[PDB]
Formats: C-alpha cells, structure tokens, sequence
C-alpha cells in the first residue's frame, strides 16, 4: 500500500487476497501462510505478503490450474484493489 | 572568559544543539483500531552549515541578552586536521 | 477529489483541468488537513495554483496546525506562487497554530524578493510568534543583515 | 574418549520449568537408574548441589526515605564483598 | 514516495528559559512516542526485554503532543506546547 | 544449560557384560517417564 | 512478572503515601514489536521464515530444519502445531 | 528504535557505508533506510567468492563502526549475514485447540523454537513472522 | 567479579547464547555459569571442520553481542579460544 | 558434630524417608545443625518434605529451632506454601508469632507469596495480624502493596 497507510488497511487487502484464494482457487490452492508487516522491504504498516502453496500437480491437470495460469488469474482479480499494488508471481528458475 | 563560558559549555551545547534525534511516530503499532494517520514525527536534524553552527545558543544574560557560538568562535568548514599539504610540479594538489 | 489532491501535487495541470471540469471539490482537504492548493503551493505548481484560485478554491484554508498556503509558498521560496496568493486575498497575517506568520516563514529562509512582496501587502512587520519573536529577531538571530536592513 | 562403557547424557528442561522441577526430575531419574545395578553403573550428576546463600533485599521505601540511593548501596555492597575493577596502572612498563 | 511528516522544533531559549533539559525534552519525546528498550528482565526463565511506551491512546492525536509534561529544574512540571512549534511537512519513508 | 536450555549432565556406564548400547537404550527408556516437559540428548562420546 | 514490575517504587509523597509504578502505566507481557501479524488459512499463527546460507545444500539444510523441528514437538502446549505453507525442496526431491 | 528514515540514515547507515572498503571481490553495495527505524546494507560479491571470507572481511570494517553508532542502535544488536535473498521455506504454528492467541503462539515460537533454528548449520536467515514477548509498560502523561 | 551463578547465567550466558546463530557447522553448545563468577561456553564443531573459521565465526557473533552484556564484563573482556586438553609440558616455578 | 547428624541433615533435604527411618532407629541428632544453624527439621519444612517433617517430631526435633538469622521451619514452611507442613508444625507447637532478625513472622511470608490457605491456618492459629517488621509494615500493608485484594480482603 503506498506509505502513510495503516496496519488496519493492509489487513483488509490481505483477507480480500486471501478470501480470493479460499473461495476462487479452490480446487487448486491447499493454503494461504499471509503475513501482515512483512514484504520484500521489509517491515511497514503498508505491506505484506501471502506465501501460498498449491495442491498436488496431479490434481492439478491442464494449463489453467497451473502456477503461471494460477497467478495470472489473480494478479487480474487483485488489479480491480483501491489503493494497493497486490501480485501473484511465480518465482523463475534462478532469481539471481 | 569575558562570558564566563569554557570549551565545555561549547561541547554541550553543540552536542545538544547539533542533534538528531528519533522521536517516533503518530499512529504507529500498536494503534488505537480506527487510526486513520501514521506519520513520523521530525523532532532536532544534524546542522548543516556554517550560518547554523553559529547561532548555536550557549546562554542569554539576565538582561535577556544571547550570547551565540559565532560570539565567542570563528565558524568554518575546514581540514579534519591540517598535517598534510601536497603540491603537483610546486602547484597546490591534492590526492590519492 | 482524492484524485484531485494526488493530482495537484504531481502538477498534472490537465488532470486538475478534467475533476475541475467533473466537479471535484476544490477544497478537498486529506488527512492532515491540506488541500489542492496546499499541495500545489509546496511542491511549487504554479500553473495549477492559478487554475485552482480560478475555480474557487478557499485561498486561506489552513491544515490542523492552522497553516495555510501562503505558510508553504513563502516558507518554500516560491515567488510567483505566493503573489499570486496574496492577488487573490490571501490574509498576508495569517497566523498559524504557532502563532508564526508567513513573513516569519520567508525571513526564516532567507527569501529576499518573497520578503519584500509581503511587505508590499501590509505584513505586520512587528507581529510576534509564541515566544515572542519578529521576522527581525528572526533576522539577527540568523546573522542576515541584507534582511535585517530591510525590516526597518 | 572417555571410558569405552561411559556415556553422556543430557537432561534438559523443555518448557521454563525452572532449575528445582529439573533437579527434581534429576533426582527421580537417578533414583530409577539405581534400581537396574544389571545395567547401569554409577549413574551421576557431573554438577553440583545447591547450597546455602545468603539473600539480602534492600528496602526501596527505607533509602528513598533516607535518601540513599540504591547505585551507592549496591555499589557500596558489590565493591566491598565482591571486590570491583576500577582501572588501568603502568607497573615498571606492564599495563595491570 | 514522500508522505506527511510532523515537524516538532525545541525551542533551545524557552527550554533554556524554563530551566528544562534538552536532553529530558529528547527522551520525554522518544520514550513516550517512539519506544525505549530499558533493560532485561527474565520470563519463564528466558532473558527478554523491557520497552517504556506511551500507551496506544495518547500517541495517537497531534493534540496529544502537548499533553506531555516534563520536570524543570526548580521542580516545575512544563507542557510540550510551552516551549515547541510544529508544522506539517513532506520526507521519504524509505532512503536508497 | 545445553543448547541454549537449562540441563544437567549426567554420567554412567554400562554395568559389566553390558554394552553402552544397552545401557544408552535404558536411560532413554527411565528418561521417557520422567515429568512434563523434560527431555534429553546424548553429547560427547556418546553423541558419536 | 508484571505484578513486580507494577510494584516498582517511583516516589513516597511528602504525606507519605507511595506512587508505584502501576500508578502512572498499565503494565502487560506484550511484543517487542507490534508490526507483524500472520494467519493461516485465516486463523492466528506465526512462524519462521528461513534463508539458506550461501552455499549450503537445501535438502540437507531442510532435513536438518526437521529433524529439530522434531524435537520441539513432543514439548508443545496443548493445541500447538506445526504447518508447512511454504517448501521450496519438495519441488526439487519430486522434480529429480 | 522509533526513528525515521534521515535519522537512520544520516546517523547509522552513512557511518556503516563510509567504513566499508578494502573488501575483496566486491561488485556492488546498496541500502535501504526506513521510517520502521531500519537499515539493511547490501554488498554483493564476485560468483566464486568465500562466502565465510566476505563475512570476516564486511564485519571486521563494521566494527570500526559499531562505537561511532547510537547506543540505543548497537543495544537493538546489529547483525552481518550470508544468506540468499528468498526464502527456503516458512514453518507456520498455529493452536489446533484455538487456546493461544496470536501474540501467545508468535511468543512461544521465538522464546522456544527460534534459537535453535537459527543456530542450525545452513540456516542463513531467520525472520519471525511475530515478535518474542517484552515487558511492556504503557505510561500515561496525566498520570505522571 | 563478585557474581552468582544466576546473575552470570541471566546477565551474561543466556544473552551470548542467544546470539550463537548463523554459524557453520556447529553440533552442540553447552555452558556453565558459576558462583565464582565465570562463564565458559563451549561450541562444538562437526569433525573436517576449519578450527580458524569456526572460531572467527564465534569470536563475531560475540563481537556483536558485546554491548548487551553488563559494563563490568565488557571491562574485563570475554576470551574466545580454540579448545585443546593436552599440554607439551607443565614448567613449575617455585621460590625455596 | 556428629557423622549420623550429617547424614541426617542430608538424607531430611533430599526427601528419603527410609534412610531417615533408619537414622531414627540409630540415634542420629535430630538437633544437628549446619553452619547457618539449620536442622533436618528446617531443611524438611523448605524442600516440602511431610512424612519426614512428621517422623523428625515424633523424635524430639525443637519445632522452635532457629537458624542463625533467627529463622524457624514454620517460616520456611509458610514462605514456600508448604499447607499441611505448615498445620503439622503449628499443631505441634510452633511459634506463630516468631520473629526472625528482621522483625519478620511467618504471616508476613505466607502473606508476601500469597499463600491464602497459609495465611488462614496462621491466623487461626494466633497470628497476630498486627505484627510489625523492623520496617513498620504489617502483613495487610505487603498485601496491598502486591496489589492482592483476596488476602487484603482475609486481613480485612
Ligand atoms: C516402467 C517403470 C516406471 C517406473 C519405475 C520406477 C523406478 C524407480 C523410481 C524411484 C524414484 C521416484 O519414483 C517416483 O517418484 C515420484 C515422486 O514422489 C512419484 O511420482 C509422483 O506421482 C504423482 C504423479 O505422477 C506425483 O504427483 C507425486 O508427486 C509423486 O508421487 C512416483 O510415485 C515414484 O514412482
């Protein structure tokens, strides 16, 4: 969230992010570990981050229920956020 | 000596005068729920000038006279210390 | 008219043109109690503060310290801004919470021509601020006697 | 090395239980050891026993009453029966 | 990107006037907005640390400033508001 | 203290005829039954 | 604890009677920080966001992890529990 | 502890920064200082450098620093690391039996679990997503 | 000098032994606290590895510890020293 | 000293109830002392040993003996929140009134750590609840300096 916002606002973006991943990615999502406070910064009032992991890739068939298409499908729900930059990613094979 | 002041009273009032200090915040964790403001609060910076170090206040007399820094010093910017002086080909020089 | 107070303090003079022409309120005021023209006045956006006064907007708001543009323009050095101000009725005496006045602000920072314009308006030269103090004391204490020369 | 027949065994208190509790489970467990002579022998603490101390508490209201301050009673107490390194000497050129 | 910071300027006169330290004004200040890490103390038999804070309710309001008193030296009790000023202005959050 | 945590060494050997196996594996069984919140490890010769 | 901090002595009044430390402040065991709030799957938790050191192995540095992790568990108050929201590894060990 | 950005920065960082030289292999440092009363520094190093030598040779600058720091800065602890940027994985505790609160679980974990962690061999980084339990005490000014 | 073993362990062990982390290769730690007034911390090391780096790793994490741990220890220092039991010879020195 | 008394000042501390057993049979002093003057009856009453504190009487321990601070097993037995040793000592005797070096009774300890039940058998026991220690302050004023309303309410 941009500085200058409260803990209260970061936590009503992390359940909407984390309601969107319990409600819409079910099949797909096993669990949501959201930290408000914490973001690659780190500590803020106005940040936070979701580690989220996945079911097994064998009840995960096809392209649409894999991470890229996963965090593509969230990063576009989580666009339509008042005030916030909020995006799934997958990390690449050597951030580095 | 003709203000009664001594190189103590000049190493605390800079001390005191030349000072940055962390102050804290409005707003900050843990808040009263409903906060709308954080902001940090600014209290004393580091001095940043000659013209500042001058107005320094070391004390005002009981006939509300001040008596300043610039009152009883010369302000300037100049060497750490003075123990190295170079010249290029007889031509003042510095260097590493 | 949130969009109107990030707006003004970008200096996204077309932008302020369209929320002006959609009716955003001219004195939006965020959480510190600044509105556009605060904004506009800090950070030194003269064509918007022109535009803003154009479409009404209160020229002595003050924030929660009681300061008001004027505060910021002469404080921050901005000339243009702060006779422009004052041609719109801005209360050259303003006090705020502190008691400091703009003149204070502007002999503060050493702001010769912005100084002299306030003068011209009828800046109370010998207003005092909470602990007693003039845009002269103010002169002396900072050693500027091109300053303190004037305030006489 | 050790004996070849010796062990080394740690007893440890997982859970702030506090240095009596661990004595006392010490104590049972050394109790059970003692009745399988078939199997062990000497089973010992390596440590030592509490003993007697003798615990001073200062009054807090007495000194504020009388105007003692508690750093000259506690330093008064320490450096007299405990004994206090003051500074630095030069004896015939060694630093002591 | 810059946020609203609240600027608090000591007034070294009045302060001087007054008879109030510098350096009580400073803590006063820190302790009470900001947080101080006193010393340890032992919980469950772990060290851990003790913080002096102003409760949540009265570091929350610009007002609350003033409301803030320290101890001069001829024993005076001397709010925040009688020798500060402050103003709104803008910093950086975060510094590269 | 013994990694961080209070604790109390103990010593012993296995009784003659005995390995430090079995004598290990008895101290583990006694330890298994003594208050909540109290446990064990093995340093030394016998961490090896 | 905090009944022996609240009993601090901060002064005796001139008529005697005793301003204690739970006089002028609530006293609480509470954070040392209040700015991080994690949740799993939308309930209370924490937990331990681990980095490798440079060079070392994962596997082998997550299978020590565990093996530690293992000899906390049979310790824990009642309803504690360990989760695993976030493993890098799993991926590695599946994938070769 | 409750200082802002310039205040870290001008008072801790540029101290830490100006100490920082004669390092082998140094491609580049950067750092951050924030209004959370925080610095992180940087220094990355040539691919092929010892890890364990880049350490000695960052922390024996940084203790030429360390006296010319706040007390109230070197009192927080200031630490020297060498671990890799991202997380390896993150160790959740929750209360099955909902009987421990946020804060109570966040306590146990640094106060029993943490350490130990943190002392394992590969283990780089530990952050606690909680903070341990201090004694806190809330003063109020009309009080005092 | 002068202290307890309780006032050792909670003002001097606890605080170094919190700080033993994100040192390589360490097995074991253990620590004795005792009413002499000593402390000796002993880290134990996997075989193969480097005794230097192992000891340099303990000497800075202690390094930064240092300032937590009281005056009086800071003033007689705290030895870091590579562990060995075997002695080449023993030379007495005796007046008859 | 005897060799039997310092074995019975051990085996009274670390709670064997047989070896004490037998050391009754053999005539061990149960008036033996160490160097702080504390007797098997002392150390029984502090580590909370029943049976022991009970078999000490039944052999002619002083229920009155103090240490060398002044300091009597009915004040250790209240101070650690030792109940039923506590009863056992008073129905045998003991001072409920004693004062150590300091002016301090065994209410004033049970009172400190806030031993409720203590307190109580103490009070029906005779304590006097005025008692005052060599600072002036009664069991009721440690009470309310603790901030303990339940035994401020018992010491009304
Ligand atoms: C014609 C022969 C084909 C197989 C021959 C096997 C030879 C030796 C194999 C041993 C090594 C691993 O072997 C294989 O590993 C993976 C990883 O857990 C498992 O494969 C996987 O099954 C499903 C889907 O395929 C995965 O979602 C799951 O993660 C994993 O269990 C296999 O069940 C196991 O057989």
């Amino acid at each position: 969230l941009p500085a200058g916002a409260t803990q209260e606002r970061t936590q009503k973006v992390l359940n909407e992010v984390t309601h969107y991943y319990l409600t819409k990615e079910k099949n797909n999502v096993e669990s949501v570990f959201a930290v408000n406070g914490f973001g690659f910064a780190g500590r803020g009032q106005n940040t936070g981050i979701a580690f989220v992991s996945l079911k097994d890739w064998a009840d995960r068939p096809g392209e649409e229920n894999k991470v890229e298409a996963i965090t593509m499908r969230a990063t576009r729900a989580f666009s339509q956020i008042k005030d916030a930059m909020v995006f799934a990613f997958n990390l690449p094979a050597i951030v580095e | 000596n003709k203000f009664q002041l001594t190189p103590v009273d000049v190493i605390t009032a800079i001390k005191a005068q030349n000072a940055q200090v962390a102050a804290g915040q409005l707003g900050g964790t843990p808040p009263v729920k409903g906060q709308q403001l954080n902001a940090s609060i600014i209290a004393q910076t580091r001095l940043t000038s000659t013209e500042e170090f001058g107005k320094i206040l070391l004390k005002v007399n009981q006939d509300g006279s001040r008596v300043l820094l610039r009152d009883v010093a010369k302000i300037e910017l100049g060497g750490e210390n003075y123990d190295i002086i170079a010249e290029f080909n007889g031509q003042p020089a510095s260097g590493l | 008219g949130k969009k109107l107070l990030e707006a003004a303090r970008a200096g996204r003079d077309d932008e302020v043109r369209i929320l002006m022409a959609n009716g955003a309120d001219v004195n939006a005021a965020d959480v510190v109690g600044w509105t556009p023209l605060h904004l506009a006045a800090y950070w030194g956006h003269l064509e918007i503060v022109e535009v803003l006064l154009k479409n009404g907007a209160d020229v002595n708001a003050y924030d929660t310290l009681g300061s008001t543009p004027l505060h910021l323009a002469a404080h921050f050095g901005h000339l243009e801004i702060v006779e422009v101000l004052l041609k719109n009725g801005a209360d050259v005496n303003a006090k705020d919470d502190n008691g400091i006045t703009p003149l204070h602000l502007a002999a503060n920072r050493g702001h010769l021509e912005i100084v002299e314009v306030l003068l011209k308006y009828g800046a109370d030269v010998n207003a005092q601020d909470k602990f007693g103090k003039t845009a002269f004391d103010i002169s002396i204490n900072n050693g500027n006697e091109d300053l303190a020369e004037i305030l006489q | 090395l050790g004996t070849a027949t010796g062990f080394d065994f740690e007893l440890i208190d997982q859970a702030g239980l506090g240095h009596e509790k661990l004595t006392q489970a010490r104590n049972q467990l050394l109790a059970e050891a003692a009745k399988h002579p078939d199997m062990l022998t000497s089973v010992r603490p390596n440590g030592l026993e509490d003993t007697p101390q003798f615990k001073i508490d200062i009054d807090q209201e007495k000194a504020q009453a009388l105007g003692v301050s508690i750093n000259d009673i506690n330093t008064t107490l320490g450096a007299a029966w405990g004994g206090s390194y003051v500074n630095d000497f030069i004896d015939r050129g060694r630093v002591k | 990107e810059d946020t609203p910071q609240f600027k608090i300027d000591i007034d070294q006169e009045k302060a001087q006037a007054l008879g109030v330290s510098i350096n009580d004004i400073n803590t006063t200040l820190g302790a009470a907005w900001g947080g101080s890490y006193v010393n340890d103390f032992i919980d469950r038999g772990r060290v851990k640390k003790v913080y002096v804070m102003s409760e949540a309710k009265y570091r929350m309001l610009p007002d609350d400033i003033g409301d803030w008193y320290v101890r001069a030296a001829d024993g005076q009790m001397v709010p925040f508001s009688a020798f500060s000023s402050s103003r709104w202005e803008y910093g950086s959050p975060r510094l590269e | 203290r013994y990694n961080g945590l209070p604790s109390m060494e103990i010593l012993g050997q296995a009784a003659p005829g005995k390995s430090t196996g079995e004598a290990m594996e008895l101290m583990e069984q006694l330890a298994s039954k003594l208050p909540t919140g109290v446990g064990y490890d093995w340093t030394g010769m016998s961490y090896q | 604890s905090t009944e022996e901090f609240g009993k601090i002595l901060l002064k005796v009044n001139q008529d005697g009677s005793r301003v204690l430390l739970r006089d002028v402040a609530k006293i609480e065991l509470g954070g040392e920080n209040y700015d991080i709030i994690a949740e799993f799957n939308g309930q209370p938790a924490s937990g331990l966001g681990i980095k490798l050191a440079t060079g070392a192995n994962a596997l082998d540095t997550a299978a020590a992890i565990r093996a530690e992790l293992a000899k906390m568990e049979p310790f824990f108050p009642s309803g504690l529990k360990i989760v695993y929201p976030y493993d890098t590894t799993p991926f590695v060990k599946i994938s070769i | 502890p409750g200082a802002d950005a310039k205040t870290v920065q001008d008072t801790v960082t540029q101290v830490i920064e100006q100490n920082m030289n004669g390092i082998d292999n140094l491609m580049y440092m950067s750092s951050n200082s924030d209004s959370t009363g925080t610095v992180q520094i940087t220094l990355t190093f040539e691919s092929g450098t010892d890890a364990d030598i880049a350490q000695v040779q960052v922390q024996n600058k940084l203790q030429l620093a360390m006296p010319l720091l706040p007390q109230e800065v070197q009192q927080q602890g200031v630490s020297v690391e060498k671990s890799s940027s991202s997380f390896l994985m993150v160790v959740g505790v929750i209360n099955t039996d909902g009987t421990m609160t946020q804060e109570d679980i966040s306590d146990y974990v640094a106060a029993n679990m943490k350490d130990a962690i943190s002392r394992t061999s590969g283990v780089g980084d530990v952050q606690l997503f909680g903070s341990q339990y201090a004694m806190r005490i809330w003063m109020n000014p009309n009080e005092l």
